[PDB]
């Protein structure tokens, strides 16, 4: 909803946000004392959800600045993924293929909304088959 | 910050009020590391205090490249791939003399072509027209 | 003769809505409407369109600075918030409610007293300097401060000028809105303003619950941490290790690199089942495609990012 | 459809490259906004020199008011034209590395 990214460094120890188009990049977490080594990431409301190898647990902070992440089930292993389940987290859109597929032969892949001329899907082929001229019939790889 | 111990021991109580261990050095405000990434040859610091400015000690087992930006190992010194990025380990290398074979090899007598020594006298035709099988081999027994 | 100009020239006809300043009078693109950027392209104030690949490559191609505005982060150029100021030992700011208030807040002590370097929170500047609004305590002396909607203006020190608020980092959980009033938010489409700034989610959906993998099985909790649910043990020794979910059709996926599988089960148990077992010896993460229903996944044994239906 | 020399070889260099029909499709359509912005600075080129004698025989002549007014056309004018190198500059450098690096391998 607010059209940016979230993604986390094990190097750097980092957690970093930047828009859509990569400009206006701020910090949200940093320091090995604080994210000393994050895989997973995930967010809901004003919070991200991180699980980091090293602390081995799943983390709460705020999306904006966090000063000491709170811990949240403290495992014995590496927690390796995390993901907020709400009916909010998948907004409702209409799918361009939804229309007979799309008319693509085999399979209807999205893309962006301005793309193939406003229609927001390219037709793709299966691995057997490459796409035609037309970009829509799927015949045999030679 | 690295789960070494597979327990996450070695990472307990290393908040940032502390220094770090007299055989480490310190990123500024990130992490301790062993002194053995320091000039590993890539940054591991968040602002790369690891690798600012310090130079190269190649050793006599490798070969330094022209532009000075990294060594390579002795063997990949004059074989035919540019290992170095200005292509310094390839530059300068010894040639044959122009239709000509090194002072190692054998020259087939047909075509020219330059054989390895040992493949004179050693009882096959390696050459096309028989040259290095000459009535002169003494042969072996 | 050719395009005449607000002030009558023969302005050739590609100039005009070419997102410049052509006319002498700035009028020769008013009339018109310029079509909007592919997603491929990115937006400047001229209306313009640019490569993708030129924003924060450092360089200046439409006039705002726009497509670089701050390519970078923890920076000199700081120019901080209103109610900020700055401790002269680091590139640091920090509120006035913390600042000088007897408590060390940036972390070398630099916003309380010093007297090895003959520093101390002192308020007497005030006295002299005459603030407009407000005056507070640093070790440099008596600071002038104006509320919030103003910063203070760097001509004087004295003066305080105007200010969009909506600028300050944790501002909102969307956007400022209700402005020309200096800030609050707004919250979209199944979000309510609990307090001011949180967009708290309605209360016509399910209560929201967080699935993660503890390393080795997959788990659910509330996202108050009370509880804490197995929703798939893992098989013959294998590791959840990436996680994702659909919700219309209440389903999680979860890749499994041991057992080199991908496994699909109703959020409340039941109907587990495998979803791909060939060439997906490492699959390191998932992500569903909800609008089309696809399952976009990384494999790293060969690099792809492959598509499958659900 | 292409006159400059600087554009005429890209196409030719684009036709050798790795541009796939769609890309290829699409360079095209970006030469021909390259080829606009160096006809727009060529265009300007020849009215900064066109002012600056402008500019050169009103200073001759010695009124304070001409001067001053052709001065102020002058340094936005010349604005015009040094705006316009980079504009056509950066997207030479872009087009030329583009086509270098399909070309590469
Ligand atoms: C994308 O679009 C889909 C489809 O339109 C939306 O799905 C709807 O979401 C709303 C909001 O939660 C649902 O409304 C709720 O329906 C409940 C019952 O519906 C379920 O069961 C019936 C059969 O009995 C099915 O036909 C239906 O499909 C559902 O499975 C009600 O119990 C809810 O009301 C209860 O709570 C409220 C308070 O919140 C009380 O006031 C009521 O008294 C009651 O106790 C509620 O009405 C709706 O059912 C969903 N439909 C479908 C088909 O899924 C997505 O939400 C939407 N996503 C977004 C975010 O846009
Ligand atoms: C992969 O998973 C699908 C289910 O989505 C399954 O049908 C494939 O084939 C099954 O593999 C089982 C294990 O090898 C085998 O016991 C079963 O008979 C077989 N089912 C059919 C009818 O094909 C799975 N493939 C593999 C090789 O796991
Ligand atoms: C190694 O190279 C460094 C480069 O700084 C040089 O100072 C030093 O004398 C060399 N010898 C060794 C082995 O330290
Ligand atoms: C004073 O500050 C303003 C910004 O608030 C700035 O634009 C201006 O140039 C400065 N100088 C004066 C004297 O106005
Ligand atoms: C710095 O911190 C390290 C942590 O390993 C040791 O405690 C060391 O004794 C400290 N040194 C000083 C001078 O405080
Ligand atoms: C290769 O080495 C020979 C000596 O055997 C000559 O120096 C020759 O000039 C070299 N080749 C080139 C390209 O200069
Ligand atoms: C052949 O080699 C053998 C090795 O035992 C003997 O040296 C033999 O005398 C050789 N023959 C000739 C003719 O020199
Ligand atoms: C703007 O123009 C682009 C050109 O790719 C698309 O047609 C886009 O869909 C247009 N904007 C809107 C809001 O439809
Ligand atoms: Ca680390
Ligand atoms: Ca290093
Ligand atoms: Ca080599
Ligand atoms: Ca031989
Ligand atoms: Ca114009
Ligand atoms: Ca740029
Ligand atoms: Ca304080």
């Amino acid at each position: 909803v607010s059209k940016r990214v979230y993604w986390v460094d094990s190097r750097y120890d980092y957690i970093e946000t930047v828009t859509y188009d990569g400009i206006q990049r701020k910090t949200v977490a940093r320091g090995g004392s604080l994210v000393p080594h994050p895989f997973g990431i995930s967010l809901f409301e004003e919070h991200v959800f991180f699980t980091d190898w090293t602390k081995m647990a799943v983390m709460k902070a705020s999306k904006f600045t966090e000063t000491n992440p709170q811990v949240y089930h403290q495992s014995s292993l590496r927690p390796h993924g995390v993901t907020v389940y709400h009916a909010l987290r998948q907004p409702n859109a209409t799918n361009p293929c939804g229309s007979n597929n799309g008319g693509c032969a085999q399979v209807c892949v999205l893309s962006h909304r301005t793309d193939n001329g406003g229609l927001g899907y390219r037709c793709k082929c299966e691995f057997g088959f490459e796409l035609d001229d037309d970009e829509h019939r799927c015949v045999a790889v030679k | 910050t690295d789960n070494d111990c597979s327990d996450g021991s070695d990472e307990k109580n290393c908040q940032a009020s502390g220094t770090c261990q007299p055989t480490q050095f310190r990123c500024p405000d990130h992490r301790c590391i062993s002194p053995l990434y320091v000039c590993d040859g890539d940054k591991d610091c968040a602002d790369g205090s690891d690798e600012a400015g310090c130079v190269l000690n190649c050793t006599s087992a490798q070969f330094k490249c022209a532009d000075g930006s990294s060594c390579i190992n002795s063997r990949y010194r004059c074989d035919g791939v540019y290992d170095c990025r200005d292509n310094s380990d390839e530059a300068g290398c010894p040639t044959r003399p122009p239709g000509m074979c090194h002072l190692d090899e054998f020259q087939c007598q047909g075509d020219g072509t330059c054989i390895p020594n040992t493949w004179e006298c050693d009882g096959h035709p390696d050459c096309i027209h028989g040259s290095d099988e000459h009535t002169g081999c003494v042969p072996k027994t | 003769k050719e395009f005449e100009c607000g002030s009558g020239e023969c302005i050739l006809r590609a100039y005009v809505c070419d997102h410049d300043n052509d006319c002498e009078d700035n009028s020769d693109e008013r009339n018109c409407n310029y079509d909007t950027c592919g997603g491929h392209q990115f937006t400047c104030s001229n209306g313009q369109c640019i490569n993708q690949n030129w924003v924060c490559d450092g360089d200046d191609d439409c006039q705002d600075s726009g497509d670089e505005d701050g390519c970078e982060s923890n920076q000199s150029h700081h120019r901080c918030y209103p109610r900020e100021w700055a401790c002269p030992g680091s590139g640091r700011c920090i509120s006035i409610d913390k600042v000088c208030d007897g408590v060390p807040d940036c972390p070398e002590g630099d916003d309380e007293n010093n007297v090895t370097s003959g520093r101390t929170c002192g308020m007497g500047v005030c006295s002299v300097l005459n603030c407009e609004y407000q005056c507070h305590q640093t070790p440099f002396g008596g600071e002038c401060f104006c509320p919030p909607g103003h910063i203070i203006n760097s001509n004087d020190s004295r003066t305080c000028i105007d200010f969009d608020d909506c600028q300050i980092w944790g501002i909102c959980d969307q956007k400022c809105e209700n402005r020309q009033g200096r800030h609050q938010c707004l919250c979209e489409e199944g979000y309510i303003l609990e307090r001011g700034q949180h967009c708290k989610s309605s209360d016509s959906f399910s209560a929201a619950s967080v699935i993660f993998s503890n390393g080795r099985d997959l788990l659910v909790g509330d996202l108050h941490g009370r509880n804490f649910r197995i929703l798939a043990e893992s098989k013959n020794r294998g590791m959840v290790m990436g996680v994702d979910f659909h919700y219309q059709k209440h389903r999680v996926f979860w890749t499994d690199p041991m057992q080199e599988k991908v496994f699909s089960t109703d959020i409340n148990g039941l109907n587990t089942q495998e979803i791909l077992n060939v060439s997906v010896d490492t699959p390191e993460n998932l992500a569903v495609d909800w609008i089309n229903n696809k399952l976009y996944l990384v494999e790293t044994k060969v690099n792809r990012i492959d598509v499958v239906n659900l | 459809e292409f006159e400059e020399p600087r554009v005429i070889d890209l196409w030719d260099l684009a036709q050798s490259a790795n541009f796939t029909e769609k890309e290829l499709e699409s360079f095209r359509e970006e030469l021909k906004h390259f080829e606009a912005k160096i006809e727009k600075h060529n265009h300007y080129q020849k009215q900064l020199e066109i002012s600056h004698q402008k500019l050169k025989h009103v200073e001759s002549i010695g009124d304070p008011e001409h001067i001053s007014r052709n001065k102020e056309k002058y340094v936005l004018l010349e604005e015009k034209t040094k705006e316009l190198g980079y504009k056509v500059k950066k997207h030479l450098q872009d087009l030329s590395s583009r086509v270098s690096r399909a070309r590469h391998n």
